[PDB]
DNA sequence: GGCCGTACGCT
DNA sequence: GAGCGTAC
DNA sequence: GGCCGTACGCTC
DNA sequence: GAGCGTAC
């Protein structure tokens, strides 16, 4: 057959524009996850590898995630899991591993035979109440296997951790966020949904970078919350320390969010050999895991440090500014959104989590409570219900006899024909009964939240706070004004 | 890189542009060694469409392509001068092996357009699944997608050349824009 | 301080031997190598039985890695594609999906392009083995228990063969006939004086994968007697006469373990450097409706019978087996015969049967013992239920259960545990029909452990039984 | 590539031979910058032994010990010219482990005897419980760190013996090497 | 994700 | 200017 | 087991 | 000879 060149070139850019897009470089609104991201952590999850049980290897992982959910390189599943993994990427960190991550002078991680994983805390909040009819099942790749389309996520994690990916046609720049801040953002939206975007932001600051550092100015924040494009100033924390007579040195402790740390040292070496910059006699990097972030610049005596120091600002990437591009997956679909649509889009999969949480509790138990009532009425009339048993030939004409002697369903009469003969004892018959009454309470609570909108709404609160008061911590990005 | 056939009669010589190695390998080994050329493309290839002509030129992908074909580029291209009479854009039944021949296409219709003009330039039809190429046997590689008795190719065919060249400028081009408008009003 | 001397004879010794025992060479009992064991163990604790879809072959390798093999997963997956290679294994232990090489020498494709589960006939190497036949040992980290030797209730040393370089040693055992070599294991069990050359009667010599040829049996004798010798392996060659006098040479069959595109190179390089004369063309016409088809195209002046027999002195057209048959034989290697390989087998064959007799009979006891409580329970069912109905707890209904109905502990929890629905008409006369059965079962099994020649017979028919069921053609022919 | 110390002392300075790549990254982090270099050794190394100078001096692994050390080899070797004063083997706690151990003693012995001699040649002591799974900061505090380490000095009792032994053991002769494993473990 | 060093023994 | 992060 | 090509978009 | 097959 013949395939005309522009109906050709037309068709396969954009399947596979509309593939990056919706499946690849974009994260969620509702979990703020990639699909790589989610199936990283729902394999986490399926493979049992919670904070609780010892560290597995790496390249196990990503095998089990690869044959089941993602069909793509090794290296394109390993070296998401990594930036997961590292304090200074994540400011809430979703994996937990062991080995060598990888530093701040962009070193990569050792190979995936050398690093073990397991999830943190934190990620047990993103996959809690999954297996609770809460989100949507899809089927995998080969149809093999079932995935989910979106996690819970019981913390607001697209601002939380942030997002960084190139699509086709667009592109997405989130920055992170302080936890503490995003709840109460989230509360003070539950309670006014007409807040304006400047009453959100006394709860939520600005951007919280894992790597702190220094936020020049709320400005170019403000564009960013009320547009969802905007440029944010993000500057190092430098001290000029008066070290003896007339002699000084430049101490930096914390560096832009996503920038090179060697790489920066090679830009100031550079310019020092070039004299584009003058009064630096000795540029040292006196980084360690104790001490954190040590960057030394010696300075000249009778040399102006503060001059200097600013001149790094503007010539080196020592000063740093993060180009905001809110663009999400909502409803299938990228969108430039702002900051009052992200908590909106956030807190209405809350909603939704909790709802369909409360209506699957509430059929199991049910389901139990119809049971239990099965093994009551067994229980009051045993000698006849044993009777009953042993004249029929077969299960079929018990299961049938049961139904109509004693007026059962065809799973109550199920039940008592599993039922165990210790289950006949003083203990096990007021065991049934302790149960059954709990349950009673406990259909009633379920329905007290499905018939109200605003106990509902309490419950996703409480639990935000509750999320808030054990994950939340300080500021670290200062933000001066 | 190129494994090349036995024969040096083009009008019955054949080359199929691999995506990856294994599946070059897989290949090379299922293909009929008198007919058929393999050359294997690691991974995504130069967008010629983003490129200037010093980069193309200086690109191993590209050089390899047009060693392998012998016709040259532009100007200096000569019909004559082809290796092969078939060359067959062979990538996986995927988004990602839609997008290396979106790339290939580019890089044929911008520096070896007669050779699509001659209905020299064809694309193979492998079978569509979750299963890639390189994850593919050797024989049913052959059976499916080269033997010439039971393969499926598509011939490419230039209709339009004025309306070819807005649409390589608009998805290819350093433009972004254009592109976005484009993915805006044909998404599903 | 260390004397040099000291920690060089301490230190080789130590990787020496851990070569030996623990890498390079095969268990007579098995046929297998550490990593092949592990491997087809892992596969079966991954429950990757023939019926079950394929798995990739990266998450066999790091689940066999993770919990057994402490090694590079290259060399973990190199061992399991061999095992898929059909002209590399006479019995195939691994069926691969995807590309796992060929002749040619073109290696398989990554572990991500793979996938894999085992072949009928390894359920057989698997058959067993969570019956007490075989003693289980702490893995490398102690974390894990992995099998010391599999069941294996065919021949495999000697089926599939082995090839291993270790230190000071190494081993290189041909394939064999699997129909061959149980008939010889047979002849053996009826006869246990039996001659090396009334062996042969059955196991006439080596069968490989690749078929071809053998010249003459003078040297299989001599590797099947001492346990050493050279086998003379020649391809299958056909010369045909054409027209207007031309000949050509047609190579159908192969050496085994021998390259083919390198053999054909090598044809190619005695034709440029002049070294043999008389060849126009040389083409690999190789296909899989086929088989294997090298063409040779002879000269009009020259002679093709001349040709190829220079073709098998000087390509390895001819290639020669060096047999060497070391196995480890109670932990330690030994360089064995025909004979010694099959009794070791064969006595492996009687302590698996034996152990899995006596596992499979404390079962049947067991269960007898719980449906004898059941039965009582069965008889009087009304009693039973008020002597559970007036306890107050499980421990008191126990302690009276088996007090007033002459109860073990075992008995009385069985019929707390008992479901309602076992109550019914059918479910009664179940419990009677399963209690009959296990009886003249449990004497069944006391008759196989009572006398050796009932046990020796049940490991002769289940010989017998794998022989039927997976015994093939011969495919290497012998010629005088 | 070797990774260097600062100091050019050699008295003070020691090099550490790594099994792999990965162990190196974890030695070049813990180790005491100032004193200690690492030479990473990518699996196992040639045997001198079994091997012809043409094929030794050929050999990528024996060209970037000879370079790290400055000695040179042979009858050219200069003992005043050595960069450092302590050569640490460094391998894993398995038999492979104790393999390229011997192969790096078999290339010692044959080429840098004198280095032996001088007491220069040490092997570290990591407990049985391999290199590429050790913890950064642990493999400094318990075989690098000079106040605790444990490090084992090569020493030459007897050249006549050790001269057969080395021809024995990592020799072509096949069957004396055979009848040493028979008699030490086999039998 | 392909390229590629070494040990070890036999013929 | 070049390099972020998922893909081949 | 380290070396290392390309697409894609945004802002310096 | 050089290349088989498990190891680093
Ligand atoms: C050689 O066999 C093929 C290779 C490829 C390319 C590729 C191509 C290269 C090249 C390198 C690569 C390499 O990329 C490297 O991956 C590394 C993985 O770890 C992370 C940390 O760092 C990555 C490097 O940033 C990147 O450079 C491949 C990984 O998977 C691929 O698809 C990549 O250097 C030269 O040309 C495509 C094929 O067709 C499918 C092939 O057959
Ligand atoms: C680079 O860094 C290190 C390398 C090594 C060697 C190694 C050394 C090489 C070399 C290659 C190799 C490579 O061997 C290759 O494995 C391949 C795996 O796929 C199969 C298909 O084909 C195998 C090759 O036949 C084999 O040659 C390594 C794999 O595991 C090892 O132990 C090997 O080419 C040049 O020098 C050891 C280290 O410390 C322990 C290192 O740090
Ligand atoms: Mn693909
Ligand atoms: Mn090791
Ligand atoms: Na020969």
């Amino acid at each position: 057959n013949e395939r005309n060149i522009t109906s050709e070139m037309r068709e396969s850019f954009l399947d596979y524009a509309m593939s990056v897009i919706v499946a690849r470089a974009l994260p969620d609104v509702r979990d703020g996850l990639k699909p790589v991201h989610r199936r990283i952590l729902y394999g986490l999850n399926e493979q049992g590898m919670t904070p609780d049980k010892s560290y597995k290897k790496s390249a196990r992982i990503v095998g089990d995630v690869m044959g089941k959910y993602h069909p793509h390189g090794d290296s394109s599943i390993y070296e998401a899991m990594v930036r997961m993994a590292q304090d200074f990427s994540y400011r809430y960190p979703l994996v937990d591993g062991q080995g060598n991550f990888g530093s701040m002078d962009g070193d990569g991680a050792a190979a995936m035979r050398y690093t073990e994983a397991r999830m943190t805390k934190i990620t047990l909040e993103l996959l809690r109440d999954i297996n609770k009819d809460t989100i949507d099942f899809i089927d995998n790749y080969d149809g093999n296997e079932r995935e989910p389309s979106v996690l819970p996520a019981r913390f607001p994690n697209l601002l939380a951790n942030g997002a960084s990916g190139i699509a086709v046609g667009m592109a997405t720049n989130i920055p992170p966020h302080n936890l503490t801040e995003l709840i109460n953002g989230v509360l003070s939206l539950s309670k006014n949904p007409d807040i304006s975007i400047a009453e959100l932001m006394e709860d939520i600051e600005g951007p919280d970078f894992p790597t702190a550092g220094l936020i020049l100015g709320k400005s170019g924040i403000r564009r960013a919350y009320e547009t969802g494009r905007g440029s944010i100033q993000m500057r190092s924390r430098a001290v000029i320390e008066e070290r003896g007579g007339g002699r000084q040195r430049i101490v930096v402790t914390e560096i832009p969010f996503q920038v090179n740390k060697a790489r920066m040292i090679e830009k100031i070496a550079e310019l020092v050999r070039d004299k584009k910059i003058d009064g630096i006699t000795d540029l040292r990097d006196e980084t360690s895991l104790r001490t954190g972030v040590r960057v030394v610049i010696d300075v000249r005596k009778d040399a102006n440090a503060s001059v200097i120091l600013n001149n790094l600002y503007k010539q080196t990437p020592l000063q740093t500014s993060f180009g905001v591009n809110m663009i999400a997956l909502v409803n299938g679909r990228p969108k430039l959104i702002n900051l009052k649509e992200a908590l909106v889009h956030y807190l209405e999969h809350q909603k939704t989590v909790v709802r369909r949480r409360t209506q699957y509790n509430l059929r199991k138990a049910k389901d139990r409570a119809h049971i239990l009532e099965g093994l009551r009425i067994a229980l009051d009339h045993i000698d006849e219900i044993i009777s009953t048993i042993r004249e029929s030939d077969t299960d079929k004409v018990a299961m049938e006899s049961l139904q109509q002697r004693f007026k059962l369903s065809e799973k109550q009469a199920q039940a008592i024909l599993d039922m165990r003969l210790r289950r006949l004892t003083g203990l096990e018959r007021d065991k049934i009964e302790a149960e059954y009454n709990e349950l009673l309470n406990y259909i009633s609570e379920l329905e007290t939240i499905l018939a109200d909108e605003e106990v509902l709404l309490q419950l996703v609160r409480d639990e935000l706070t509750e999320i808030r008061d054990r994950f939340g911590d300080d500021r670290r990005t200062e933000i001066q004004l | 890189k190129l494994a090349d056939c036995s024969s040096k009669s083009p009008e019955e010589c054949e080359i199929f542009l691999v995506e990856g190695d294994s599946a070059g390998g897989s290949t090379k080994s299922g293909r009929d060694s008198r007919t058929q050329a393999i050359l294997p493309l690691r991974g995504k290839i130069l967008n010629v469409e983003k490129a200037r002509l010093d980069r193309i030129l200086n690109n191993n992908e590209i050089r390899q392509m047009i060693t392998a074909f012998g016709t040259g580029i532009g100007g200096d291209f000569d019909l004559a001068k082809a290796r092969y009479h078939k060359i067959v854009i062979m990538t996986d039944a995927d988004v990602d092996g839609a997008h290396i021949r979106t790339l290939l296409l580019t890089f044929f219709y911008r520096f070896m357009r007669p050779l699509i003009e001659a209905g020299y330039v064809y694309i193979a039809q492998p079978p569509t699944g979750y299963k890639g190429l390189g994850e593919m046997n050797a024989d049913q590689l052959w059976e499916t997608t080269m033997n010439p008795e039971h393969r499926a190719l598509l011939q490419v065919k230039l209709e339009d050349a004025i309306e070819a060249d807005q649409t390589f400028e608009m998805l290819m081009g350093d433009v972004v824009e254009n592109r976005r408008q484009f993915i805006e009003d044909n998404a599903v």
